[PDB]
């Protein structure tokens, strides 16, 4: 569990600063969407349930 | 010499797959219409079963370094390791793309992988990496390369699924082999080509070699 | 010596040199081993 | 364990001062996504819970 | 390699305007070895 959410951490880390999104950086946003892939929303919200 | 891909040219992407310890070799299909995800057609058996190539044509319209798109996203030639291409299709003249949706049930982080109406976004393009060691960034792709695509936009390698009993095609960070062979480069006026659909004409132009039309008793046989 | 490629062929069966094309799991192994067959296709790296 | 130690790591390398390092955070991601195997035997993909 | 590295740096600053100070620098750099290797591959031939 302890690996689980230190990588979670890291990937929400690692997740672009909003005002690049805002700026619409290319980079941001891929990066952004390669980690929803990665981590859907429902098993976060599972997980805090 | 050794034959170098180009743009403009026409190329077929071909993946080997075993089963039953006999390989088998596919092409990349999609019609477009009607339908924009990507299939496999098997090319192998051929003398038996004609394949149906048209649909898996595609031609290469831009190969450029990530810099070079990063600037032109922000607003022939040869093929080098470590560029990105752009793929059209040519019955369709849509554009290979990662699509954003997934029906794998096998795979939860795998994309589907089909054609887009128009070449703007990154999903479009497609980086070239050698699968060997053999060849290195930034030399030129030569003809029979066993290559390696990866999506800009979804940084996941084009691959063949076979862990469904079907063979299925899709972006996984799993990575296949495939291979560019070329149909045609360059034709000179007139001079027929193959792959290319013509009428024949008995003479002056009058008369045309033709089928039964439709509703006709002879079953358009 | 150093600049001519070949490749090795069984001149009865014609067959060609090549790798086995290792199975997944050999990086695991980390095996730098590629075992050597005799393949009528073969590859194109196969030379020498 | 081992898994965790490095991912803290991580974090602490692409994270500084409330704020993340794209510089840093992009490459970790990209080097992640080569290696799926560091995400753990589950988000595998296929056969993975 | 160093004509890639120089084709990618210009694609950069091609968007830009004005080259600044740093990259201008790392141009001068760059044109200064490359000056050196057309230099000594030039040297190599000469005779001829």
């Amino acid at each position: 569990m302890s690996f689980y959410a230190a990588l979670i951490d890291l990937l929400g880390r690692c997740a672009p600063e909003m005002h690049l999104i805002q700026a619409g950086k290319g980079e941001a946003l891929r990066i952004r969407a390669i980690l929803r892939s990665l981590v859907p929303l429902d098993d976060l919200v599972g997980i805090i349930s | 010499e050794v034959q170098f891909l180009r743009t403009d040219d026409e190329v077929v992407l071909q993946c080997s797959a075993t089963v039953l310890k006999e390989q088998l070799k596919l092409c990349l299909a999609a019609e477009g219409f009607g339908n924009r995800l990507c299939f496999l057609e098997p090319t192998s058996n051929a003398q038996n079963v004609p394949p149906d190539l048209a649909i898996c044509c595609f031609t290469l319209e831009q190969s450029l370094s990530v810099r070079a798109l990063q600037e032109m996203l922000a607003n022939h030639r040869t093929l080098l390791y470590g560029h990105a291409i752009l793929l059209r299709h040519a019955h369709s003249r849509m554009y290979l793309s990662c699509l954003t949706t997934s029906r794998s049930m096998t795979d939860k982080l795998a994309f589907d992988v089909g054609l887009q109406e128009d070449a703007t976004g990154e999903a479009c393009w497609w980086t070239m990496h050698p699968a060997s060691k053999q060849r290195s960034e930034g030399e030129k792709v030569r003809v029979g390369d066993d290559l390696i695509l990866v999506s800009v936009s979804s940084e996941r390698y084009l691959h063949l699924s076979t862990a469904s009993g079907e063979l299925q095609v899709d972006a996984s960070f799993m990575q296949t082999l495939w291979n560019m062979n070329p149909i045609c480069s360059c034709c000179e006026e007139g001079y027929v080509t193959g792959g290319h659909v013509l009428r024949l004409f008995h003479g002056h132009m009058d008369e045309c070699l033709t089928i039964s039309a439709a509703d006709s008793d002879d079953q358009r046989r | 010596y150093g600049e001519s490629l070949c490749f090795v062929q069984h001149v009865a069966s014609g067959l060609w040199l090549t790798y086995a094309a290792p199975d997944p799991k050999a990086l695991r192994l980390g095996v730098l081993k590629k075992k050597a067959i005799l393949h009528q296709e073969g590859h194109m790296d196969d030379a020498l | 364990c081992g898994g965790e130690r490095y991912l803290d790591f991580l974090r602490f390398a692409v994270f500084v001062n409330g704020e993340s390092v794209e510089e840093n955070a992009n490459v970790v991601v990209r080097l992640l996504i080569r290696k799926p195997e560091c995400f753990g035997p589950a988000l595998r993909g296929e056969g993975g819970s | 390699r160093l004509q890639e590295s120089i084709s990618d740096f210009y694609w950069y600053y091609s968007g830009k305007d004005v080259i600044e100070e740093q990259g201008k620098r790392n141009f001068s750099k760059a044109m200064s070895v490359a000056k050196q290797v057309f230099n000594s591959l030039t040297e190599y031939i000469q005779g001829p």
